[PDB]
């Protein structure tokens, strides 16, 4: 009854437009599965925006054993695919970097990153540490056969 | 781990109230890292369709077109594929429009002795360096010089967008619709001889030759422009394309 309630939250935070929710089972904070906790799809011509950061961090609060929560982005050849992962897959680790916030993904083609790498991206800059002071989205435009990505780090309005 | 300690308590009081978690995801709207530097030579398809492209003496820089002040200044005619297309073969009508494009051909001919008809018959088989011309030349205001040179791999031309100065932008909206319309092509800026260029090639609506020709030859061109034409071919000649 937890990871319902947990997909559900991320469900909240992620867009309505990127169709998903829940992705491919039954787990507990106690023990995380291999497999992908969640699944998101956007179709062509789309402008979306995934809550990266809110998301992996949302994961590895609720776990409670340790992990290394990772995004893994797809362009499959009729849409972009966000999967959200406990534990990254064997055999995408990053290609992201504070000098290089663009990946763009032909088809068939995978990219992600892992809270650790973000962690240590956000620390390389210097961008404040403070929760919610700042987090980082992934602009999605999809445009077949290619999948544009934009690994951006965006700041509060307060206003 | 992964400062989970940090973000623990404040996930724990949003769990109570989803509402005010859905308003704080949504106030992050403005980007920390405007600019994002990048090496020459640069290729445009690492790009993504809001991104600009500065080329100074400050340096080379992608920025995010929402925030460019450059891009909200500018922001920028009608760029309709259909558009491009009613240029290109309206082509002979708004000759003084392209004159830009032309000369340099006359100017290519001559110094490699050539018909210039051949060169233009051939050129207009590659409707999208016109098409690159007419979406870089905005309203006319702002003019980018164009050398031709032969393509060694496909055969045909490939293009030279000079940039004036010794600055150069180009504008979110440009990139993503000069991409886009000639997706055979790949656009890669680079410099040269204190001057910045913007190099098309092949990766992997007909006009008549004759009448553009004939008008050509019917109109003489401002003179310097066509001297300017030499230089820039005097220079380019020994530019090795990325
Ligand atoms: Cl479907
Ligand atoms: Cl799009
Ligand atoms: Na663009
Ligand atoms: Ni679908
Ligand atoms: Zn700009």
């Amino acid at each position: 009854p937890a990871f319902e309630g947990l997909v559900q939250r991320i469900r909240l935070i992620v867009p309505s437009t990127l169709r998903g929710g829940d992705g491919e089972g039954p787990y507990s904070p106690s023990s995380l599965p291999s497999r992908c906790a969640f699944q998101f799809h956007g179709h062509d011509g789309s402008d979306e925006s995934f809550p990266i950061e809110y998301v992996l961090r949302l994961m590895n609060d609720w776990a409670e054993v340790p992990c290394n929560p990772y995004l893994r982005i797809q362009n499959t050849g009729v849409s972009v695919l966000f999967q959200g992962f406990f534990h990254r897959p064997h055999n995408p680790g990053g290609a992201i970097t504070p000098e290089r916030t663009n990946v763009i993904l032909g088809s068939t083609e995978t990219t992600g990153l892992s809270l650790g790498d973000l962690d240590t991206i956000k620390g390389r800059l210097g961008l404040d540490a403070r929760p919610m002071m700042a987090s980082m989205w992934i602009s999605c435009f999809v445009r077949m056969p290619r999948v544009q990505l934009a690994f951006r780090f965006m700041g509060p309005e307060d206003a | 781990l992964h400062e989970r300690q940090r973000y623990r308590g404040l996930f724990a009081a949003l769990a109570q109230t989803p509402s005010e978690e859905i308003a704080i995801v949504r106030s992050l709207s403005v980007p920390l890292v405007k600019t994002t530097p990048v090496s020459l030579p640069f290729c445009l398809d690492q790009t993504v369709a809001d991104n600009c492209l500065t080329l100074s003496g400050m340096g080379y820089y992608l920025g995010i077109g929402g925030c460019c002040p450059a891009c909200n200044a500018g922001d920028g005619a009608a760029t309709s594929r259909e558009a491009l297309i009613l240029a290109f073969v309206q082509q002979i009508n708004t000759i003084f429009e392209h004159r830009a494009f032309l000369a340099s051909l006359v100017v290519l001919a001559d110094r490699h002795n050539a018909p210039l008809q051949d060169l233009l018959a051939g050129i207009l088989g590659q409707p999208e360096l016109f098409f690159v011309h007419t979406i870089l030349r905005g309203g006319g205001a702002c003019d980018p010089r164009l050398l031709f040179y032969p393509d060694p791999t496909y055969g045909g031309h490939m293009l030279y967008v000079i940039f004036p100065g010794t600055s150069a932008h180009l504008h979110y909206r440009l990139i993503d619709r000069m991409l886009t319309a000639c997706p055979g092509y790949r656009f890669v800026a680079h410099v040269w001889q204190s001057t910045f260029v913007l190099v098309v090639r092949r990766n992997a609506p007909t006009v008549s030759a004759a009448d553009i020709y004939c008008k050509m030859r019917d109109i003489s061109f401002d003179g310097g422009l066509m001297l300017e034409y030499q230089r820039l071919y005097a220079t380019f000649d020994e530019f090795p394309p990325p």
